DNA sequence: GAAGCCACATCCTCT
DNA sequence: AGAGGATGTGGCTTC
């Protein structure tokens, strides 16, 4: 809980949180590190475990079917919003295009210090 | 199919459904009849708009002419009416000079489109 | 039929060319999902060619416009004002030879424009028609 | 309350 | 693995 992640992209409890803004919080908590991280390059992350990702995102959605070719699926509809792209060749490895660092307050070099990744 | 009357003495066009969902195919394939001669390979073109989208986004638009009809692959319409307003429809046949033919409250287009009561 | 016979009555009666035949706003139609930039390039590159397609805003009516009577100088002048466009197209609008008559600032991609009916056209017109 | 707008959730086809 | 088309669904807002 480094940062209010959620809270600093926009989601106010006002409907459903989105998905990018799920993906931030997990991204916040130390916790998480283990299914989900930042690859160490700017806003660029890595779901190391979909399948956790999933099921997360699914129980926060209450969706309890809900699997990472779904999830995906919603990654991909961010790729003409220009929030989320993909990073070609490496496997589960997307990255935030939008302006995170004006939402978030802090520069990835600072984030990536406050939740110590390596 | 069943034609129907345009605000051209000289045009006829297939009719089109009330309401329909914006970026989704069309129930019945769009075309235009010309009641006078008009020489095969004439395109002809759809655009729309009205109060509150001075022009809408089609897709599709445009098609040739072959003996009087001129029938539109797969027209779709992008731009939204707007809540209960409909689209005037603008089809050109270019001859020379161009013809042009409207259709007023042709077609209502929405995010959702017609759906069940909830 | 090609046109209506009462073709100059429709111009002055029917409301549709009423409410198109006083200074209506236009407004340049082509690639709204483009840059301002190329918007601009596009609209006068093609003008140049001899069309466009302008709708008029307030009635949201749209037309793809054809300089040319029945390249120009006449139905298309950048001269007559730094900045501006004088275009002008003829057509046979729901059965009735009109002309357009606008201009449109070639930076903002907008201008005011309205139509008049065609006397010359509309007659002969009638002829064939018989 | 209907009727809009949204962001998915689901399912699929193709490479 | 991943891109993207088609279409249904529930949250919320506006007329």
């Amino acid at each position: 809980p480094v940062i209010p992640a959620a809270a600093l992209a926009g989601y106010t409890g006002s409907g459903p949180i989105q998905l990018w803004q799920f993906l931030l919080e997990l991204l916040t908590d130390k916790s998480c590190q283990s299914f989900i991280s930042w690859t160490g390059d700017g806003w660029e992350f890595k779901l190391s475990d979909p399948d956790e990702v999933a099921r997360r995102w699914g129980k926060r959605k209450n969706k309890p079917k809900m699997n990472y070719e779904k999830l995906s699926r919603g990654l991909r509809y961010y790729y003409d919003k220009n929030i989320i792209h993909k990073t070609a060749g490496k496997r589960y490895v997307y990255r935030f295009v939008c302006d995170l660092q004006s939402l978030l307050g802090y520069t990835p070099e600072e984030l990536h210090a406050m939740l110590d990744v390596k | 199919g069943e034609l129907v009357r345009t605000d051209s003495p000289n045009f006829l066009c297939s009719v089109l459904p009330t309401h329909w969902r914006c970026n989704k195919t069309l129930p019945i394939a769009f075309k235009v009849v010309a009641k006078g001669d008009v020489p095969d390979g004439t395109l002809v073109t759809v655009m729309a708009g009205n109060d509150e989208n001075y022009s809408a986004e089609l897709r599709n638009a445009t098609a040739a002419m072959k003996n009087q009809v001129a029938r539109f692959n797969d027209l779709r319409f992008v731009g939204r009416s707007g809540r209960g307003k409909s689209f005037t429809l603008t089809i050109t046949v270019f001859t020379n000079p161009p013809q042009v033919a409207t259709y007023h409250r042709a077609i209502k287009i929405t995010a959702d489109g017609p759906r069940e009561p909830r | 039929p090609r046109v209506v016979p009462d073709q100059r009555s429709k111009f002055e009666n029917e409301e549709f060319f009423r409410k198109l035949s006083r200074e209506c706003e236009i407004k340049y139609t082509g690639f709204r999902d483009r840059p301002h930039e190329e918007r601009q390039t596009r609209f006068q590159n093609a003008c140049r060619d001899g069309r466009s397609e302008i709708a008029f805003v307030a009635t949201g009516t749209n037309l793809s416009l054809q300089f040319f009577p029945a390249p120009s100088r006449e139905y298309v002048d950048l001269e007559r004002e730094a900045g501006k466009v004088y275009l002008k197209a003829p057509m046979i609008l729901n059965g009735v030879c009109v002309i357009w008559k606008g201009w449109i600032d070639l930076h903002r991609l907008d201008g005011m424009g309205c139509l008049e009916f065609d006397e010359e056209r509309a007659q002969q017109e009638d002829a064939l028609a018989q």
